[PDB]
RNA sequence: UUAAUUGCGAUAACGAACGAGACCUUAACCUACUAAAUAGGGUUGCUGGCACUUGCCGGUUGACUCUUCUUAGAGGGACUAU
């Protein structure tokens, strides 16, 4: 419609955040891990990165199908304007939320908080990345208060990279005594950072120099003239 | 066409942009001349480069600075600092290199930044005070 | 005497052979003495400029604040008050004032006067807070040049606004009568009477 | 035996950064073009009049890094300047206005070699490539063949050599050890002249062009044969060198060595004199080093550019 | 019959940058190959958008206060061009992020 | 206030070790060398890597040293 | 020694991790590049007034041209350089 730039910006930003909270509240339970929202002058197709795809496409895709009418129901947008696309996440190990997600289920189960905890950096470890944290707070196992942190590798927590590489996700867990708060730190390798810097500010890497050898001291040479 | 440059000069945020043609000692800011700088008193400044080097080295150029932003003294200066730049310039690039050289030579003997611009450049305020580095005031009881 | 012909007109005492830098147009740097050995490359008489007001970095390093043009350090310290405090056209108005003045009174070309009303009016000997707590003494101790300066011109202004001060005269004119009266030893002058008192805490307390 | 000492006359100042290159228009003698770090090259009128042998003439603005090397035209009106502002900039030595920008190189320029009359340009630069650019702006030819960046290229004078040739031979050289010259037409690769055991910075072709001169840190310096495909000496400087400059006349080679300025008489093969000149204040360790060299028309005269941001002129007067 | 001139005109819009340079590289590269006259990618100020919260949800505490912002870039451009090479240009090359609007100039 | 921490020496120790032929009293070149020779993110950082480099150049030169 | 657990070093300590820095935003410098009627400037039209010598000051979605100033991208620039 006729809306100044930054006000049309603004709700698009907004927008995002509706399908990313919506995204997070229901397709949990069948592991969704991120969301982007991409457009063309046809269409303007959103992109639905989860953990277990099929679930979230449903039975014969028909799950997907109702979301999009929930979309265009929700956001007024004409039948046709948007679709829905469901891709499996590049690894689940990388993507923070996942790992949180996966946490506050194998808890909803009743498991041991350690145990699931160590299962988890263990994985993150084997998925690559180059440092894992978790942190849990709230009433373990007792009435005071308390906070353990569970890592390995190593974390940087100061410095823009700090954004160009951590990924972090916050969880609320709901246990019989209350609620548990879950944060995942997930340091991404930088080698395999697309999109950004290669590697971190001060990684300095001096390049081997080929070898040759000096005794050649007069060889005299010459060449065919060319024209 | 006539030998002709355009130099500028600034004040924090006053922007004194200069043409300088060969013409009949024309010395026009904001198309008045230059006699009637409001200042009144900084007035002897926007004068300043000339009586350093004397009015006869411009009898055969003209001068016409267009200037805007800041306030008032910033805006002396940087009429101030054009007028310099404008000289420096067309002697350097029509009239010869040791021209130049005496010119540079006389403004920078006297208040530097009458032929360099001045960097010094405010800085935002900070929360917690009315000014960036003032803080408001404590009780303790 | 030689006047150049240009597209505009600068005026007559203006344009005529004014390479010979004065600080209105009116007053000449020339002739003008230290009398005190101390504290000449204390102050910057040997800078001759146009105006009374050059805004120049002369505060980031430790020294160069003594390069500034002793008449622009006045100007800079007249505006007191916390209210009065920017305005630097009004106190360079109140500073030219001034020096016209003491073109009236005694001709004698009024820098110098300015000058001497500053070398007179600086304490050589200051106090310092020594004792402790229990037996508090006042110590005597020497002061610094650059101090006598900074010293002298604080006395000369605050001097010249306690005189100003919902009175009738103003601050050109009282200002003007206390450089006058710091010329010489006329200790009417309230900066003299000052330095007098602070020399003789100081001498008594040896 | 041969006594000819040249002693220094004057100074030359007016550079803020070090004096790069130097440059001698053939047709006019008192015409100087010094190129500095200050990205300014400078154009000198020398004078006969006091202790000042050069005065400047015009300052040519439009560089925004480092001028490496400066090379006049054949007129005495145009100049080709090598910047490490990633172009080339021929400038009109009259006016004082640039009218050419040769833009393309990916490392920045290091050094220039003007057409043999006018019609071509010649461009080292760190990209590992040499460019032939027209005089207008567009590069025509991009040479390749040195892994490593060419340190200089420089045009083989031709004397004599055929009448006529319709062939333009040049000299270039880098980091690679390897000094490769090459012909111009249709202009391809010719010979390689492997002599250098560590690598070369500066090559100055002979006045003839048949013999040409490099050396580098290793402080030896290779003298070769052009045409005759051959070395010719292997003289060691003990020193690592910055800049070489043939005699015009002499059979001479001025070399700029780290400590001073090394000249030998090429057909004897021995050094006639060293420069070193006084500065004060300065701890025998910061002596500044000679960088540029030039040989003017007559011979009799040298200009030389050290970091201090000096050019000295060295009359080359006899001692009887 | 689609010569007549369309004077048509393009106006990008982007939360980031090199999306949007790349994209503005790509519509000229796309015209120039076309044979086309354009007035350049002309830069506009980035709006900055700013909003200044305090950190605290309770006011307790020091007084410690934010400023979260984006810098918006408009970047317009113009093609004195004809429409289907044209046309198909503009609904060609688009990445996410960036917005393109088209305006006939009619 | 400048010291220079662990990283520019460290760095600049190495490019010594592995290039002394490769490096000069000059800044500029020893920069280009620097950044053309290894990869460096910040060019802040790049440039007090060269200085460092420099300034072991001239002590060098100056007399051998430790390390 | 630094602002710094910042380094020089000495060393039953050795090598490593976080914090500091490094890093990012902003402020400054770019008569170098890329461009611009949603920013400017020059020339030149057509016009207004004055001095009348062709000079100024103005107006004018006219025409041409330019980018120093204004923009924002690529970058350059300082690292304590000498
Ligand atoms: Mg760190
Ligand atoms: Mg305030
Ligand atoms: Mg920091
Ligand atoms: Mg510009």
């Amino acid at each position: 419609a006729i809306i100044s730039k930054k006000r049309k910006l603004v709700a698009d930003g907004v927008f995002y955040a509706e399908l990313n909270e919506f995204f997070t509240r229901e397709l949990a339970e069948e592991g969704y891990s991120g969301v982007e929202v991409r457009v063309t002058p046809t269409k303007t197709e959103i992109i639905i990165r989860a953990t277990k795809v099929q679930d979230v496409v449903g039975e014969n895709g028909r799950r997907i199908n109702e979301l999009t009418l929930l979309i265009e129901k929700r956001f007024k947008y004409k039948r046709g304007t948007i679709a829905l696309y469901a891709e499996r996440v590049h690894d689940r190990g990388l993507s923070a939320v996942a790992q949180a997600e996966s946490m506050k289920f194998k808890l909803l189960n009743g498991l041991a908080i350690r145990r699931a905890a160590y299962g988890v950096v263990r994985y993150v470890m084997e998925s690559g990345a180059k440092g894992c944290e978790v942190v849990i707070s709230g009433k373990l196992r007792a009435a005071r208060a308390k906070s353990m942190k569970f890592a390995d590798g190593f974390l940087i927590h100061s410095g823009q990279p700090v954004n160009d590489f951590i990924e972090t996700a916050t969880r609320h867990v709901l246990l019989r005594q209350g609620v548990l708060g879950i944060k995942v730190k997930i340091m991404k390798d930088p080698s395999r950072n697309t999109s950004g810097p290669k590697a971190l500010p001060d990684a300095v890497t001096i390049i081997e120099p080929k070898e040759e050898e000096p005794v050649l001291e007069p060889s005299v040479k010459d060449y065919r003239p060319t024209e | 066409t006539v030998p002709s440059v355009q130099t500028f000069g600034k004040k924090k945020s006053a922007t004194a942009v200069a043409h300088v043609k060969a013409g009949k000692g024309l010395i026009k800011v904001n198309g008045s001349p230059i006699t009637l700088v409001q200042p009144e008193i900084l007035r002897f400044k926007v004068y300043e480069p000339l009586l350093l080097v004397g009015l006869d080295k411009f009898a055969n150029i003209d001068i016409r600075v267009k200037v805007t932003g800041g306030g008032h003294v910033s805006q002396v200066y940087a009429i101030r600092q054009a007028i310099a730049k404008g000289l420096v310039a067309y002697h350097q690039k029509f009239v010869d290199e040791q021209s130049k050289n005496e010119l540079k030579k006389a403004f920078t003997s006297y208040d530097r930044t009458l032929l360099i611009a001045d960097s010094r450049r405010p800085e935002p305020k900070k929360f917690g005070g009315r000014g960036a580095r003032s803080r408001f005031q404590k009780s303790y009881r | 005497f030689v006047p150049v012909e240009l597209a505009t007109t600068i005026p007559v005492e203006i344009q005529q052979a004014q390479q010979e830098i004065k600080l209105f147009n009116k007053w000449s740097f020339e002739d003008v003495e230290v009398k005190d050995a101390s504290l000449v490359d204390y102050i910057q008489i040997s800078k001759p400029i146009y105006v009374a007001h050059t805004a120049g970095r002369y505060a980031n390093k430790r020294f160069r604040k003594a390069q500034c043009p002793i008449v622009e350090r006045l100007t800079n310290s007249l505006m007191m008050n916390g209210r009065n405090n920017g305005k630097k056209l009004k106190a360079v108005r109140i500073v030219k004032h001034t020096l016209e003045i003491i073109n009236v009174l005694t001709d004698q070309n009024p820098l110098q006067v300015v000058v001497d009303a500053i070398i007179n009016s600086g304490p050589r000997e200051d106090t310092t807070r020594v004792g402790g707590g229990g037996a508090a003494r006042r110590q005597a101790v020497d002061v610094s040049p650059l101090r006598r300066v900074n010293q002298s011109i604080a006395l000369l202004t605050i001097g010249a606004r306690e005189a100003a001060f919902r009175n009738i005269k103003t601050i050109a004119e009282t200002l003007a009568e206390e450089l006058i009266n710091a010329a010489k030893g006329s200790s009417t002058s309230y900066a003299i009477k000052k330095k007098d008192e602070l020399e003789r805490v100081a001498k008594s307390n040896r | 035996s041969s006594n000819i000492m040249l002693v220094l006359r004057g100074t030359l100042e007016g550079h803020n950064g070090w004096v790069t290159s130097l440059s001698t228009s053939a047709a006019q003698p008192n015409l100087l073009v010094s190129g500095s770090r200050d990205k300014t090259l400078i154009s000198w009128r020398l004078t006969e009049n006091e202790q000042q042998f050069g005065v400047p003439v015009r300052s040519y603005k439009g560089h925004s890094h480092i001028v490496q090397d400066v090379v006049v035209s054949a007129d005495g009106n145009y100049a080709v300047s090598a910047s490490w502002d990633k172009t080339l900039r021929l400038w009109n030595l009259a006016t004082g206005n640039s009218e050419a920008r040769f833009v393309g190189h990916t490392g920045d320029v290091l050094s220039v070699a003007i057409d043999a009359n006018s019609s071509k340009i010649i461009s080292a630069s760190r990209d590992k490539t040499i460019r032939v650019w027209n005089t207008v702006g567009d590069c025509a030819y991009v040479l390749l063949g040195h892994t490593d960046w060419v340190t200089k290229v420089r045009v083989a004078p031709k004397n004599l050599e055929d009448v006529d040739d319709g062939r333009i031979t040049f000299v270039s050289a880098g980091m690679d050890k390897i000094v490769r010259s090459w012909s111009l037409n249709s202009y391809r690769i010719e010979a390689d002249f492997i002599g250098h055991n560590n690598y070369i910075n500066v090559v100055q072709p002979s006045p003839d062009g048949s013999l040409a001169a490099s050396a580098g840190k290793d402080g030896q310096i290779y003298v070769w044969n052009l045409k005759h495909k051959s070395a010719f000496m292997n003289f060691d400087a003990k020193d690592e060198v910055f800049a070489l400059a043939f005699s015009p006349s002499r059979f001479w080679l001025t070399a700029a060595t780290a400590s001073g300025i090394k000249i030998y008489d090429l057909e004897n093969e021995v050094l006639i004199d060293e420069l070193k000149p006084e500065f004060a204040g300065y701890t025998k360790a910061q002596d500044p080093h000679a960088v540029s060299l030039a040989w003017s028309a007559d011979g009799q005269t040298l200009f030389a550019g050290y970091t201090d941001n000096v050019i000295r002129v060295w009359q080359v007067m006899t001692a009887n | 019959q689609e010569v007549v001139i369309h004077k048509i005109r393009i106006n990008l819009t982007s939360t980031k940058v090199k999306q949007l340079e790349n994209v503005s590289a790509n519509i000229i590269k796309n015209a120039e190959t076309f044979k086309l006259v354009k007035k350049g990618p002309v830069r506009l100020p980035t709006k900055v958008l700013k909003i200044s919260t305090r950190k605290t949800p309770n006011g307790e505490g020091s007084k410690t206060w934010d400023t979260y912002e984006m810098r918006i870039h408009k970047r317009y451009i113009d093609l004195e061009a004809p429409a289907h090479i044209v046309k198909r240009i503009t609904q060609i090359t688009i990445e996410p992020g960036v917005d393109v609007e088209v305006i006939i100039a009619a | 206030g400048r010291v220079r921490t662990k990283t520019v020496k460290r760095a600049s120790k190495a490019l010594i070790e592995k290039y002394y032929p490769k490096l000069t009293m000059d800044f500029q070149t020893n920069k280009r060398l620097c950044d053309e020779i290894a990869t460096i993110q910040s060019k802040r950082l790049r440039n007090k890597i060269a200085g460092y480099t420099t300034h072991l150049m001239k002590r060098i030169q100056k007399g051998p040293v430790r390390g």
